[PDB]
């Protein structure tokens, strides 16, 4: 029943990992919801929100798997946030 | 993360592991648990050889990440020049 509950969460997470709530001057656009935090990404609750936020101020202008005691996904997020800024910061200089 | 959060349970040690071997696992586990969180980094007779193989590699790597990414030695010398 640990192979099963890994088959569900592997499929019940593809929609989430293909898109933090948005709104409609820029600190009220996207804001963290505190309840719905996985409590194993709580360490990086600020780099996720900061990673996509930089992608939108440029867009409107013009794989992850869960493992225990292994942080292959915690490292995978830092490898994209370290690029999310290098495209926007360079976009303003 | 070294002084506390790890306790050698004297009661649940199997008889087929000597009391000294039980302090080399509590030290290899602690060496890897501490290497991830604080250091911010991610990676019979054959049984006795496995513990020592996991010891002479993990600890030797803990110093490398603690001398190149933090220069633990370069502070001991610098803490003598000024503070002493």
């Amino acid at each position: 029943a640990q192979e099963l509950c890994l088959y569900l969460t592997k499929a019940a997470s593809a929609p989430y990992f293909e898109v933090v709530e948005e709104h409609e001057y820029w600190d009220q656009r996207y804001t963290i919801v505190q309840q719905q935090i996985p409590s194993f990404l709580q360490k990086m609750a600020d780099k996720i929100l900061s990673t996509g936020k930089y992608l939108n101020v440029v867009r409107e202008c013009g794989e992850i798997i869960y493992t225990l005691k292994e942080r292959a996904y915690v490292e995978q997020i830092e490898k994209a946030f370290n690029y999310a800024s290098k495209v926007l910061l360079d976009f303003l200089m | 993360l070294w002084h506390d959060k790890y306790t050698l349970r004297k009661s649940m040690i199997p008889s087929f592991m000597t009391m000294d071997q039980s302090r080399k696992v509590l030290l290899i586990g602690k060496s890897i648990n501490f290497l991830h969180q604080v250091c911010h980094d991610q990676t019979e007779n054959a049984f006795q050889g496995k513990i020592d193989a996991a010891y002479f590699e993990t600890s030797k790597y803990l110093l490398d990440v603690l001398n190149k990414k933090y220069s633990l030695l370069d502070h001991m010398q610098a803490m003598r020049r000024y503070l002493l």
